[PDB]
């Protein structure tokens, strides 16, 4: 899995 | 496991699976491995939703970018459907009473720091 | 009454929940003959466990009957709990050990001891929720107690049902519908728990006969996440529940399917069951 996060 | 705080979040997972599973790009009990397969002869931007594997989140948006296959969380907490949060994120994340209005809001905004690129979803 | 300065390490037991427990031995003389004891400690001390791990004692403390667990005492070291010492062991992994020992009116007796206690449980207005065989000891062949109140909560005056809106980690084959939906936690919580419970008495949980082996066989061993809980829901739902034990006694898997009933007014109380339990217990 890869998981990653939103920047805004 | 993490069972449902309220009536109300659970009625809501009810609708939002109900409208998933009429969006048709909703692929169910998918673990991420397919994700990072069936998105490899896909374009980047092309996207999908599953259920996640993490006891702490209901459903799970995975994407194909340049760097790769990406995977994402999407939170509920109190009603409200919003993407994980990072630190360094100076705007607040966006929250929906519809899990499907979510993506249609990110159809700028980047990713640990390439961009979050929306464009087609893949059919089941 | 008790020092841990006295207290010495001769094994450790088990661990659930949020702390570990092991077995020690008092003996102020410090020659060697004091009594046997079984002792709780908290491995991470932090607010959220030492504030909670104390309400478990308070409420074992207020707890006297032959089938709840014996409150010895209590020491400092970081919260640390004395109470007696049951060789056997938990109930799940004695009822593995002995499956051939133990007989169909045997695990009656227990069930019967198990009613009763939660018959007294009931009466301070205490919901165990954690109603399983890995939370229930046994202190000799014929007879059991109920132990780790550490997922007991006290009932409100009002309202008849405990909601805790912000849940962790659950068993949640063990829980009622309506603690799946709303986490609301009744008496009826109970009674669908002990219904789990009774599941696993007349298996004995023999290989892939358990009850969350056995959901998941339902719903799909392929269904993950938190989306786990959802479709278990809709399997409750659709009134489909754990199969019948192999080897189990028709009245008896009536009562299972009769505690897994949806509606909470349809689920007998632990009144109504002790008194089948002993109805078929001297009838066989
Ligand atoms: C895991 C859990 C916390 C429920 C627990 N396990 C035991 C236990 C396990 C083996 C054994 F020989 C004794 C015990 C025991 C005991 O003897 N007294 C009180 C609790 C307790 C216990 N409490």
């Amino acid at each position: 899995v890869e998981y990653s996060t939103v920047v805004h | 496991l993490k069972t449902f705080s309220s009536k109300s979040e659970y009625q809501l997972v009810v609708n939002a699976v109900r409208k998933l599973q009429e969006s048709g790009f909703y692929w169910s009990a998918v673990t991420g491995g397919e994700a990072n397969l069936l998105l490899s002869a896909e374009p980047a931007g092309t996207f999908l939703i599953r259920d996640s594997s993490d006891q702490r989140h209901f459903f799970t948006l995975s994407v194909k970018t340049q760097s790769g296959t990406k995977n994402l969380r999407i939170q509920c907490e109190g009603g409200s459907f919003s993407l994980q949060s990072d630190p360094r994120s100076t705007q607040p994340v966006p929250r929906f009473d519809c899990v499907l209005k979510l993506v249609h809001h990110y159809m700028a905004y980047y990713i640990y720091k390439i961009p979050l690129v929306l464009s087609r979803p893949l059919s089941s | 009454q008790f020092e841990e300065r006295h207290l010495k390490f001769l094994q450790q037991l088990g661990k659930g929940n949020f702390g570990s427990v092991e077995m020690c031995r008092y003996d102020p003389l410090q020659d060697n003959t004091g009594e046997v004891v079984a002792v709780k400690k908290l491995q991470h001390s932090t607010e959220e466990h030492l504030r909670d791990f104390e309400r478990e004692i308070e409420i074992l403390k207020s707890l006297q009957h032959d089938n709840i667990v014996k409150y010895k005492g209590v020491c400092y070291s970081n919260l640390r709990l004395i109470m007696e010492y049951l060789p056997y062991g938990s109930l799940r992994d004695y009822l593995q050990k002995h499956k051939e020992r133990i007989d169909h009116k045997k695990l009656l007796q227990y069930t019967s001891q198990i009613c009763k206690g939660m018959e007294y449980l009931g009466t301070k207005r205490y919901i165990h929720r954690d109603l399983a065989t890995r939370n229930i000891l046994v202190e000799n062949e014929n007879r059991v107690k109920i132990g780790d109140f550490g997922l007991t909560k006290v009932l409100p005056q009002d309202k008849e049902y405990y909601k805790v809106k912000e849940p962790g980690e659950s068993p949640i084959f063990w829980y009622a519908p309506e603690s799946l939906t709303e986490s609301k936690f009744s008496v009826a919580s109970d009674v669908w728990s002990f219904g789990v419970v009774l599941y696993e008495l007349f298996t004995y949980i023999e290989k892939s006969k358990s009850p969350p082996v056995e959901f998941m066989r339902m719903i799909g061993n392929d269904k993950q996440g938190q989306m786990i809980v959802f479709h278990l829901i809709e399997l409750l739902k659709s009134n489909g529940r754990l199969p019948r034990p192999e080897g189990c006694p028709d009245e008896i898997y009536v009562i299972m399917t009769e505690c897994w009933n949806n509606n909470v007014s349809q689920r007998p109380s632990f009144r109504d069951l002790s008194l089948r339990v002993d109805q078929i217990r001297d009838s066989i």
